[PDB]
Formats: structure tokens, C-alpha cells, sequence
RNA sequence: AUGCCGCGGAGCUAUCAUCUGCCGGAUAACGGCUGAACGCCUCUAAGCCAGAAUCCGUGCCAGAAAGCGACGAUUUUUUGG
RNA sequence: CCAAGCGUUCAUAGCGACGUUGCUUUUUGAUUCUUCGAUGUCGGCUCUUCCUAUCAUACCGAAGCAGAAUUCGGUAAGCGUUGGAUUGUUCACCCACUAAUAGGGAACGUGAGCUGGGUUUAGACCGUCGUGAGACAGGUUAGUUUUACCCUACUGAUGAAGU
RNA sequence: UCAGACACCAGAAAAGGUGUUAGUUCAUCUAGACAGCAGGACGGUGGCCAUGGAAGUCGGAAUCCGCUAAGGAGUGUGUAA
């Protein structure tokens, strides 16, 4: 909510519960998803995440101080493809998230890999660390 | 407790079988004599479906002046014949046929409609009708007569040109096209003057115009509520099995109540979509049908290897957006809409820059056969 | 003393249940009715009021299957039949009987438009309802219920009306010949005496 | 008892894919107009407007298997009509 | 309903005792009218519908610059009312999301629909009790969930003709 | 806009209604009743504390005279007072 402006529909592909890599270097590796921002009521429905989105995770694996508390992160890659409105359907090596605040500035500094546009475009201080977009 | 939407749409009911296959226009467009008289429905053939790239003229939004995928639905149009015209009268219990005026000849395939053996009849359908337009001609000005002194609607009887498609069937489409536009007697006056002509798709809907489609579903035969209705698969360890729905209802009232889901037909029904827009009404006689301003390559509207289960389209078409109701070859009722469009999404104007015609027969990578021969080079089969 | 085979009642202007008590009877005694201008017909009360007591009905439908529950017919003609079917004991031959020597309409469609329409004093809103007590006409309300066909019969009956002013006109005059022949006449002394 | 593995057209299928989803009338709460009674005042007394995701329709689905219409041809020189 | 009063000031913006008039109760109780030649018993899951005592969404009213926040205040049930940790559970509290996570009825809706975690007194262990056999405002563990092919209903599927 | 419709009987109350009809009381009433209503409403006194100014018309404490149809230390409008 107020990232940049709006997202097309993106095939979900992290519900509650996935684990993704943390692409940052905020300290953590292992980013386990809670909840999805924007998620609305549908019985027995999981909430679930694409490239772009804002959830909350808690960090499993990393430094002490990181775990056992909520906190937000953005997913930045993603393993299901999706297809963007040119028709091209695109899809990443790993699941990957950088850790957040409400905002959305980055915790960290850097980011390893590669960034979806989608993520990038809604994101600018993710966009602004960001290497290679897509 | 925890709530959920019901499954399924109550308006679509009974879930039986379509009593039709044609499509059936329930409601045509209200009446306006001030423009000129025009047509309001046409019948096509559902040829299949390809993709099309097009540049998006959408000011305020992230794909403006970007290129686009879109799936479209190719319907062949074979220009429609006008055999005759109804008069109906306003009443206090709704419109009436006063009378039906037909042409003096008519063709075999529109005969053909008449019949369940026509090779095995007699073929005596108008021919005793067809020798009273040629006795006096007075009989039949006087049926048009009455329907300009009564009859506030006037519809055409229209057939479809079906031996100029690839099927099978020889029997044509047959079904009345109301007529809007200007005054009742200039509708049957039009009409008198089309016996026997030809209405084209290019006559009754333009470029970019949205229209309405009316079909028969595709036929599914039988269902659980599983897949009829979309209820939810239960557990797998139900005793007696799992594709139904838990409960079909409480004690009182002592009846299984018409809102509960419950197996049965899941297809072959009737339904009118609203809101396709035209892409392109494509001219059966020029070789670039397929052909833009973009790709310039000549080509026309048959993927290679010819559309899967219709064949080659070689008459006029139409390129409408997104699905239609229906299997290949379906009949299809093409409908002006009953709306007002304003939005900037209805009144853009579409201007094509590419379209695939590789198989869908599978994985076809060549657009043309040109195509093919260069990328490959030579063959065994080729040198000789 | 109305032993007639059919007679044909103007609606316009009579209360429904008084009219309809009325027809019922008369088709339990053999008579054939036919009652023409049934959006013409009244309701005492306003017509928030009636209009509300339709919605109430309207509510009242098989909860487990309506295909089977009450069928609420909207049309003006079809208002003032629920109200006779529901005055005769429907379900025997008997009642079935007299229910099929009743036919209602709307506006007044050719067969009657050329024959005498009578009226039903008992059942008249100007003589039954005080002056200056809310009313409604059975047609607005059929109307607002799903009734579609006031503007057609409406536009029917006004050129029913200028024909039937026409027909009217040539019969006045012809009468006023007849009546200046009649009272020129040397008999009318003799008759005189007797009353006539 | 489909031996196993890769790819696999067609078909089926995915909120894992794509398409499409209106505007008319009467109202409620409540607010105005002409206007009194109770010689003034005041939406009310009769009435006239305005007015909600409400209600009723158009639109969409079924089509009365005992609701209906228009139209076509009417066992062919045997025999029936 | 009453109005002593709180509410710097104004008894009823919003609070409001003592009394007094009603509604409902899904509370055990009371009774013992139906059922003991037998109406399967909690919860969950599933699925539909109804009520309004309105959480959200629509339109309105009052207090004070807006901004808001409350009275959801008045109509109104059209349309929504979620994902988890736990509770066998009902209830409940907790992590979150959400426009919002309102309350009820349908034989305390729903077992020839499931499941069987609860209950489940046959096997067995313990605590207290009992001389004992055994007992229980208790705890624990193991313990078969039958049948539609009839009528109707419901879902779909054909169908005779005197006109 | 929830009428009511016949004992037992199948629901009802307190309290209220510019609903509607009918009747009572105090009393303003040819000494000119009410609303419509033209007017007047003298000075002590700008009553004592209150203060940047507060002369009724922003506050504390208190409610008098001579005359007249008419005067009280006041309902206010607005006024920088
Ligand atoms: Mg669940
Ligand atoms: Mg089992
Ligand atoms: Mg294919």
C-alpha cells in the first residue's frame, strides 16, 4: 500500500508458511512467511505472495538478534511463473526476499541476485540497491 | 460460522440442457428512428482461436504505448441472405406475428432448414408459395402493406451461407434479424428490397465496435457438485466418497431445498456474453487478411496447417477479443450491444501489429510456409 | 333479475372485493361474466398502503422450491381473478366451473368494445367510499409491480374511444330523426292516455 | 496384472491460464415547495419534489410438457385424401 | 417511564441512584404432558437458508475550524464477515491480515453425510474410598460407526395426444 | 408506512401523541382578550465591586422611588466599550 502506485494480478506463487532466501545483508537466510499485506477473506484460502508483495516473516536461520520477532519483508524473486502483459511468462531460480520497514526502505544495504521489475517499479529504495532488474 | 459466498449463481437456473443450439436473441436493441435502417444481429462460425501484439493506447496506465498479448476468437462471417420479413404488433399481452412475407425463390441450403431427409422429400416447401409471387404479385404487396399499417417491430428473415464454410452440414442457419433505424414503412421497405441480396458482416458492425455474443456452452454431460458447482473436494477419508457436497440440508423444512448443489448436467447452455470487442473484421476476398501496418508479410487468417477441426477460413471473419461461448464450428449470434459505451477501455481505438498464424496443432514455430522453407533450408523430401 | 347468458361489466371505477363478491356469486348462479377495463378497477385505501399489501404477498413463495409456490400474477385482470377464485370453493368441479365462466381483461379488446357494458351499483367507489377517502387504481399498482403493459393498453384505449365517439355521434343523429317522426305523429294522443 | 525413464501432439483442465459482468421506476430515513388550522409561525392538513447497497422492473436463465401466434407442405394419376 | 444528581456554567451533549413498567434467555433448574416391543449422543468438517438485536459497505442526523473521533447513532440484512498457535471442545485468549473480522435460528440445522478427538461404562494402571466384592464432584491407556435396491423431495433425462 | 374484526383463546404493560373527536377548570375578555400591530419604555443611575474599555445589552452581589397609559438595575440585536 502506496509502494509507487499499482501492480497487475501475478500468479502467487510463496503462501503462509514457504520459507525464501533472504536476498539482503541485513544478517539473515531464511525469510518464513506469516502473513501477506492486502490479504482479504476467503475460507481456507492461504495467503500468498508474488514478486512485489509486502509480507511479514520472521528469520529462522541468521543472526540471533534478527530472530524471533515479526518483521516486513518484499519478495523479490520468485520459483512459479507469472506472465507479464506482453505475454511472456518468467520465472526466477529461488524464492527471495529483503527484510523492510512499513515503508519500505531496506533494513540492508546491498542485494545479491536478481530483481523482478515488478518489485523494482513499486519499490524504489529496493530499486535503488537493486543490480540486475529482470 | 465462518461465512462463505454460496457456490454457483441461482440466475443460471435449471442446469439443464440448452432446448437450442442456434443462440436465441432474448432482447434486441431499443428502436431508434431517428438513424438510418440497419441491422441489429448477424450469425457467424466459431473458426477457433489465435493471439495478437498490439500497441496499448491507454493514457494513465503502466503499459500506455506498450505492446500486449491477447487472446482472440476468430468467427467466420460469410455474408447473411434475406429470405423474408416479419411484422409483429404491439398488444396488451406482448408482441405478436401478424404475418411473414417470404422471397419468391429460395435457395436449396435455406430449404434444407425445413427438412429432416431433404435428399429423401419431395424438396415441396415453397413451391406452391413461390408460384403466388409470380401469378399477380399482389398477394404479397398487400402482406407488406399490412405490416406498414400495423407491426411497430419489423424483423428480416435471414440464412447463413453455410456450403460456403468448410462444414459438413449443408442445412443453413436460419433466424429473424429485427430491424432498427428509420420508420416502419422503411424497414419493410428495406426489407422487400433485400429479398434474395446478400447482407455482409462489414453492413452490420464496424472496427472497434462492441457487440454481444449468444451460444450454446460446450457440452459436459454429467457432474458432482464438486466441478458443477465448484464445492469443496472433502476429506479422503469419507467413507462413500468424497466428490459431493456434506450436507443437503437440515431437518425443516423436510424437502431438499432448490439452492443446494446437486449433480447433474454441467453443459450445453445457453448464455449471452456481453462486451466483445471487434479487432478487426477481416475481407474474405484480399490475401493480407492477417496482414498489419507492422507485418507487412502477406498472409491471412488460417494458421498453417489450417484451423484444428474447422479447416481453411476463406470468407469474411471477425476478430473479436478474449472467449466466446461454444466449441469450434458452434454457430454464433453476433449481437449490437443494449449498452452505452463511454469508458476509455470500450471507445479505444485497435489497430493490430501482429498476429500468429503458426499450428496449434502444436508447438508451430513458423508463421507462413515462406517462413519454414528458408529457416530449415532444404529436405530429403525436397530436392526430390 | 339478471338471468342472462353473458353480461360484460365495465371495471372502471368499482372495488374490488365488492365486485368481485358480486361476479363470484353471479357464476355460482350460471351466469357468464365477462369484465372488461380491469386496470380501471379501485382500492380503498392509499397507495403506499396497497401497494405494500402486494409486496407482502409477494414474499410468499415455496421456501424449498418456488416453481411450485404461489403463483403472483401481476397483471390488473389477473389481480381481480385471484380476488373472485378466492370467493368460490375453487378446488371442487363446482367452484372449477364457475371460475371458467369468467373472463377478465384488460382495457377492452374487440370482441366486447361493440357490445352493451354494464355497471354494478354495489360495487361503485363513488357510491361506497365516503368522499375524500384515499383510493388507488388497480393499474398504477400492476404497474409498479411487473404489470408491462399499461402504456399499450392505454394507448389502445384512447383509439378505442375516438371510435367508439364516432359510432356514438352517428347514432345520436339518427336517433334525433326518429324522435322528430315520432313526435309529429297523430298517435301519440292515444298513447298518451296509456302512459306512453 | 500399464515393467521403468525423457519428451510427448490431441483432449481435458488451472484465481497455475485467458475473456466478460448495466440502467430505469417506486420508496425508507431524512430534507425542501405551495399552503393552513391555532387570523402569526411551521416539510402536512390535500398535494408536489428530492432521496439509500432497500423494493419492483428492463437486462440474464428456464419457458406453461393441459398458455399462445406467424408461416411452409399437405399420403398422388395404385390407394388414401 | 421517573429526575435527585455528574457533567466548572446547562437536571435528560454524553453519564444518571433510589423506584417502577416490559422483552428475551441459547442458564441451569421446575414439572413430568409425548417417547422405555429403541426418534443414534458432543465437537469439527461440509452445505444451504432464514432473523436483526448492524462489525463493514450505501445514504442520512447532532454536538467544535477544518482534519478527524463519538453517537452506527436513523433507514437498511442487498452484499461481505478471513489465515493461524491453542482449547477434544462450546466458550475463550493470543499472532496476524482485513473494509470488517457482528450476533443468532433452522429437532442446542447438519452421523443410511463423514470423522470419531469427546462421551464411549467389556481389558488395564493410579489416587482417594471400601474388611471385601467393589466405588468415584476423578486422572490415564486400548477399544467393530451397519442398510436405500421403496415413497416423496431434490438434481438432471425421455415422453402419449381429443383439440 | 404493524388498523380492526367477538367470550373461553391462543399475548400484553408503565408512560406518552401539535393524531382525531367531545367535554371541563383557572381566567385575558365593549374597561377594547390573543396573533397580525403602530408606539412609547422619563431621570436619579453610568445601581456598588469588577478594568486596558464594560454607560442594561461580557462578570460578582442585590430588585428602589415622583409622576404618568407606560419604566425591571432587564430578552437581545450590534458595539472596540
Ligand atoms: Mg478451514
Ligand atoms: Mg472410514
Ligand atoms: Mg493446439
Amino acid at each position: 500500500g502506496a509502494a509507487s502506485g499499482t501492480k497487475y494480478r501475478m500468479t502467487l506463487g510463496l503462501p503462509v508458511q514457504a520459507i525464501m532466501n533472504c536476498a539482503d545483508n541485513s544478517g539473515a537466510k531464511n525469510l518464513y512467511i506469516v502473513s501477506v499485506f492486502g490479504t482479504g477473506a476467503r475460507l481456507n484460502r492461504l495467503p500468498a505472495a508474488s514478486c512485489g508483495d509486502m509480507v511479514l516473516a520472521t528469520v529462522k536461520k541468521g543472526k540471533p538478534d534478527l530472530r524471533k520477532k515479526i518483521m516486513p519483508a518484499i519478495v523479490v524473486r520468485q520459483r512459479k511463473a507469472w506472465r507479464r502483459k506482453d505475454g511472456v511468462y518468467l520465472y526466477f531460480e529461488d524464492n527471495a526476499g529483503v527484510i523492510v520497514n512499513p515503508k519500505g526502505e531496506m533494513k540492508g544495504s546491498a542485494i545479491t541476485g536478481p530483481v523482478a521489475k515488478e518489485c523494482a517499479d513499486l519499490w524504489p529504495r529496493i530499486a535503488s540497491n537493486a543490480g540486475t532488474v529482470v | 460460522k465462518f461465512e462463505q459466498p454460496r457456490h454457483g449463481s441461482l440466475g443460471f437456473l435449471p442446469r439443464k440442457r440448452a432446448s437450442r443450439q442456434r443462440g436465441k436473441v432474448k432482447a434486441f436493441p431499443k428502436d431508434d428512428a431517428s438513424k438510418p435502417v440497419h441491422l441489429t444481429a448477424f450469425l457467424g462460425y466459431k473458426a477457433g482461436m489465435t493471439h495478437i501484439v498490439r500497441d496499448l493506447d491507454r493514457p494513465g496506465s503502466k503499459m500506455h504505448k506498450r505492446e500486449i498479448l491477447e487472446a482472440v476468437t476468430v468467427i467466420e462471417t460469410p455474408p447473411m441472405v434475406v429470405v423474408g420479413v416479419v411484422g409483429y404488433v404491439e398488444t396488451p399481452r406482448g408482441l405478436r406475428s401478424l404475418t411473414t412475407v417470404w422471397a419468391e425463390h429460395l435457395s436449396e441450403e435455406v430449404k434444407r432448414r425445413f427438412y429432416k431427409n431433404w435428399f429423401k422429400s419431395k424438396k415441396k416447401a415453397f413451391t406452391k408459395y413461390a408460384k403466388k409471387y409470380a401469378e399477380s404479385t399482389q398477394s404479397i404487396n398487400r402482406e407488406l402493406e399490412r405490416i406498414k399499417k400495423y407491426c411497430s417491430v419489423v424483423r428480416v428473415l435471414a440464412h447463413t451461407q453455410i456450403r460456403k464454410t468448410p462444414l459438413a452440414q449443408k442445412k443453413a442457419h436460419l433466424m429473424e434479424i429485427q430491424v432498427n433505424g428509420g420508420s416502419v414503412a422503411d424497414k419493410v421497405e428495406w426489407a422487400r428490397e433485400h429479398f434474395e441480396k446478400t447482407v455482409d458482416i462489414k453492413s452490420t458492425f464496424e472496427q472497434n465496435e462492441m457487440i454481444d455474443v449468444i451460444g450454446v456452452t460446450r457440452g459436459k454431460g454429467n457432474e458432482g457438485t464438486t466441478a458443477r458447482w465448484g464445492t469443496k473436494r472433502l476429506p479422503r477419508k469419507t467413507h462413500r466418497g468424497l466428490r459431493k457436497v456434506a450436507c443437503i440440508g437440515a431437518w425443516h423444512p423436510a424437502n431438499v431445498q432448490w439452492t443446494v448443489a446437486r449433480a447433474g448436467n454441467a453443459g450445453y447452455m445457453h448464455r449471452t456474453q456481453l462486451n466483445s470487442k471487434i479487432y478487426r473484421i477481416g475481407a474474405g476476398d484480399d490475401a493480407k487478411n492477417a496482414s498489419t501496418d507492422f507485418d507487412a508479410t502477406e498472409k491471412r487468417i488460417t494458421p498453417m496447417g489450417g484451423f484444428v477441426r474447422y479447416g481453411v477460413v476463406e470468407n469474411d471473419f471477425v476478430m473479436l477479443n478474449g472467449a466466446t461461448p461454444g466449441p469450434v464450428k458452434r454457430v454464433l449470434t453476433l449481437r449490437k450491444s443494449l449498452l452505452t459505451h463511454t469508458s476509455r477501455k470500450a471507445l479505444e481505438p485497435v489497430s493490430l501489429k501482429w498476429i500468429d498464424t503458426a499450428s496449434k496443432f502444436g508447438h508451430g514455430r513458423f508463421q507462413t510456409p515462406a517462413e519454414a522453407k528458408q529457416f530449415l533450408g532444404t529436405l530429403k523430401k525436397d530436392v526430390a | 333479475s339478471e338471468f342472462q347468458k353473458v353480461v360484460v361489466i365495465d371495471a372502471k371505477g368499482h372495488l374490488l372485493g365488492r365486485l368481485a363478491s358480486v361476479v363470484a356469486k353471479q357464476l355460482l348462479g350460471g351466469q357468464k361474466v365477462v369484465v372488461v377495463r380491469c386496470e380501471e378497477l379501485n382500492i380503498s385505501g392509499h397507495f403506499f398502503r396497497n401497494k405494500l399489501k402486494y409486496l407482502a404477498y409477494l414474499r410468499k413463495a415455496c421456501r424449498y422450491n418456488p416453481s411450485r409456490g404461489a403463483f403472483h400474477f401481476r397483471a390488473p385482470s389477473r389481480i381481480f381473478q385471484k380476488a373472485v377464485r378466492g370467493m368460490l370453493p375453487h378446488k371442487t368441479a363446482r367452484g372449477q366451473a364457475a371460475l371458467e365462466h369468467l373472463q377478465a381483461v384488460e382495457g377492452i379488446p374487440p370482441p366486447f368494445d361493440k357490445q352493451k357494458r354494464v355497471v354494478v351499483p354495489a360495487a361503485l367507489r363513488v357510491l361506497r367510499l365516503k368522499p375524500g377517502r384515499k383510493y388507488c387504481t388497480v393499474g398504477r399498482l400492476s404497474s409498479e409491480v411487473g404489470w408491462k403493459y399499461s402504456d399499450i393498453v392505454s394507448k389502445l384505449e384512447e383509439r378505442r374511444k375516438v371510435k367508439s365517439a364516432a359510432f356514438y355521434q352517428a347514432k345520436l343523429a339518427k336517433q334525433k330523426k326518429i324522435a322528430s317522426a315520432k313526435a309529429a305523429s297523430s298517435v301519440n294522443g292515444k298513447l298518451a292516455e296509456f302512459g306512453y
